[PDB]
C-alpha cells in the first residue's frame, strides 16, 4: 500500500491529521511547577514558546527568578565545533563527581529553515548520559528570520530557574563572528574552537572572545594543537591587557571531547569547579584525581602519530 | 687532524647533540613538513622566543660575556 | 498556515542495525516543512 | 556602485554562522565557500546557506576529508537541489586550493562562472584560456607528494 499510494501522499495525510494544537490546555498557576511536576513543566514551556501566557505569570516568574539565584552558564562557539560533545562531556564528570546529588538543567537551540519552514532540532542524539530523573534536557528551535535566540529566551530561562534545579547549562546555533546573543543574558560563558580556524591575525576579530570566560579548542588531533593553543593564549593575553602574567597561565584550556576520559576534560571541570566556587553555589567537597595542566597529552591514545602512514612503508616495502 | 686523542668530552658533547638534533627534526616531522611550518610561522615564532630570552638574559648579566657587563673602565664610553 | 509547529520524533526500535528508513522517513517530513528531534 | 557604469561588481561579507543568509535577495549571484573541517556528515544537513548557493566550493585540500567532504558536499547539494535523476559528479560544486598559484578547481570554477554569467547575458569576448574539464584539482605543481610528509621520522628511525 506505501508503494501503490505512496510514501509522500500518506506523509501529506499524516501531516494534514495531526494538525491541531494544544494552547488551550496550559495551567494558570506555578503551585504544580515548584511542586515538581515534569508534563506540566513542559506545558508551561511551550505556553511561553508560543507566548500564550497572561503577563502576570512571566511577572511572577521574573520575581521568582529574583531569588532563584542558581548559575547560568552559556556554551556557545562556531557551527560544527562539537560543543553539544563537550556538553555531554561536562554532564557526564558532574554526575560521576557530585554522585547524582545535583539538579541538572539543558536548554539547547538550533536554526529554523528560513525557505521551508521546519527545521532538525538535532542535538539531542550526541548525548547519552541523560537516562536519570535529576537531569532534564529541553530542545528550542530558532522560528525568527534574524537572530539565533528565541524571541522568548530570557522567559524560559526564567521559567527553568524558577523550578529550584541546581544548575543550568545552555547552548544557542552554530555562531558567525559578530553575534553576541547570549553574553548579557547568562551568568558564564564558554566558547568552543577548532585549530582549523585561519590565520593567526584572524583570531584577533573573532568578538566572542572578547566577552569569552573560558575558551577550549576541541579535537587536538588535528595539526597545529600546541601552535594554536599558543595563538589563542597569546591573543586572549592581549585581550585582556592583564601584562602582569607570563602567558601559560592564563585561563583557556583546550580538550580533545570524542575520546574517553580526556585529562584536559578534567583540568576544565576543575577550573569551572573554581569558578563555581568563586560565585558560591553550594557543593560537595571534590572526589576525583585533580590534577594539575594545560593541555591534554594524549593519554591511552591507540597511535602516536609518529607511525600514521605504517601502510604506505609496507606497500613500499613490497 | 685528529684532537680526539684522550677525549670523552668530545664523544659526549657529539653524542648528546646529535640526539637533541634529531628530537628537533621529529618535532619538525609532526609541525607536518617544512613547506607547512613556512606557512604557520612556527620556526620564524621559535626564533623570536628564543632571541627574546637570550636578550633578556644578557641584560639581566647572569651569563658571563667579557668586557661588556663588567670592566668598565673609568674613562667613559667616547668610542670615536 | 498555523502558528503551531509539528514537531516529531523518530527513532529505530532495539537491535535493528538498519538506519536508512529513518533518514529517509525523516529528509520528507522535514521537506513537509515540520520540526523534529532525530535521537 | 551599479550606477558606475562598470563591468562587474563584487562584494564580500563578514564570515557567516549558520542561520545567517541575508545576502540573498540584494544580490544576484552567490557564492559560498567552505572548509573541510565542518563537522559530521549529518550536521551538513543544517546549514541553510545551501538552499540558495548558487556555487559552493571547499577551498585548500589542507587537511584530510577532503574527498570525502566534496562527495559528502556534493550529495547533500543534490538532496536539496531536488533534481534527483541526475548523478552527483555533476553538480555544481567544485573543491579548489587558494594558496598554489596556477590551480586546477579555479580555472573551472573560472570557466563555470563564465558560463554562467552568459547565461544572465554579459557581454563579452570569447575564451582565451584552455577549456580545460573536471570537478576536482589533481594538486599538480605541488613540492611534494603528500606521501611523504614525515621524511624525517624515516631519518631518525635510520640513524
Ligand atoms: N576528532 C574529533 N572529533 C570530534 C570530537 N568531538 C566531537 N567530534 C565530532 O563532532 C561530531 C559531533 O558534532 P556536534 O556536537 O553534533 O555538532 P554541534 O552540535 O553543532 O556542536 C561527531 O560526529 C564527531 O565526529 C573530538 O574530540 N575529536
Ligand atoms: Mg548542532
Amino acid at each position: 500500500d506505501g508503494q501503490r499510494m505512496g510514501l509522500a501522499g500518506m506523509i501529506t495525510d499524516m501531516a494534514q491529521r495531526c494538525d491541531i494544537d494544544l494552547t488551550r490546555y496550559a495551567p494558570t498557576t506555578l503551585d504544580t511547577v515548584v511542586a515538581g511536576d515534569r508534563r506540566a513543566l513542559a506545558q508551561l514551556i511551550t505556553a511561553l514558546e508560543n507566548g500564550k501566557a497572561d503577563p502576570e505569570l512571566v511577572s511572577a516568574l521574573h520575581a521568582q527568578a529574583k531569588a532563584a539565584a542558581v548559575p547560568v552558564l552559556g556554551i556557545t562557539g562556531t557551527g560544527g565545533a562539537g560543543k553539544s560533545s563537550l556538553t555531554d562531556e561536562l554532564i557526564r564528570r558532574f554526575r560521576l563527581d557530585q554522585d547524582d546529588a545535583l539538579s541538572i538543567a539543558v536548554i539547547s537551540i538550533d536554526p529554523s529553515r528560513r525557505k521551508s519552514g521546519g527545521a532538525l532540532l538535532g542535538d539531542r542524539i550526541r548525548m547519552n548520559a541523560i537516562n536519570h530523573p535529576n537531569i532534564f534536557m529541553r530542545s528550542l528551535a530558532t522560528r525568527e528570520a534574524g537572530s539565533e535566540i528565541s524571541q522568548a529566551l530570557p522567559d524560559v530561562i526564567a521559567a527553568c530557574k524558577a523550578a529550584r534545579f541546581d544548575l543550568v547549562i545552555v547552548e544557542t546555533s552554530g555562531i558567525g563572528q559578530g553575534d553576541a546573543a547570549i553574553v548579557p543574558h547568562v551568568d558564564l560563558s564558554l566558547y568552543v574552537m577548532t585549530p582549523e580556524f585561519g590565520a593567526a591575525s584572524a583570531l584577533e576579530k573573532i568578538d566572542m572572545l572578547d566577552f569569552a570566560d573560558f575558551v577550549a579548542i576541541n579535537k587536538f588531533d588535528r595539526k597545529g594543537a600546541q601552535d594554536a593553543w599558543r595563538d589563542v593564549a597569546k591573543q586572549v593575553q592581549r585581550n585582556r591587557e592583564q601584562w602582569h602574567s607570563r602567558a601559560e597561565d592564563m585561563p583557556v584550556y583546550g580538550t580533545q571531547a570524542s575520546r574517553f576520559n580526556d585529562d584536559g576534560v578534567t583540568m576544565l571541570y576543575q577550573g569551572l569547579v573554581g569558578a563555581l566556587g568563586a560565585r558560591g553555589m553550594s557543593l560537595k567537597p571534590g572526589t576525583l584525581p585533580n590534577l594539575e595542566g594545560r593541555i591534554s597529552t594524549g593519554q591511552n591514545v591507540i597511535v602516536p602519530p609518529a607511525r600514521s602512514r605504517y601502510l604506505a612503508e609496507l606497500a613500499d616495502t613490497v | 687532524e685528529n684532537p680526539n686523542q684522550g677525549s670523552f668530552l668530545i664523544e659526549e658533547l657529539t653524542d648528546l647533540v646529535e640526539e637533541a638534533v634529531l628530537q628537533e627534526f621529529e618535532r619538525i616531522a609532526e609541525r607536518g613538513g617544512v613547506l607547512g611550518a613556512m606557512e604557520t610561522g612556527y620556526q620564524r615564532g621559535k626564533i623570536q622566543e628564543e632571541s627574546l630570552y637570550y636578550e633578556q638574559l644578557k641584560h639581566d648579566g647572569t651569563l658571563p660575556i667579557i668586557g661588556v657587563n663588567t670592566f668598565r673602565n673609568p674613562n667613559g664610553d667616547p668610542t670615536p | 498556515g498555523p502558528a503551531n509547529k509539528v514537531r516529531f520524533v523518530t527513532a529505530a526500535s532495539l537491535f535493528d542495525g538498519h538506519d536508512a528508513s529513518i533518514n529517509i522517513m525523516r529528509r520528507i517530513l522535514q521537506s513537509q516543512g515540520c520540526e523534529v528531534i532525530h535521537l
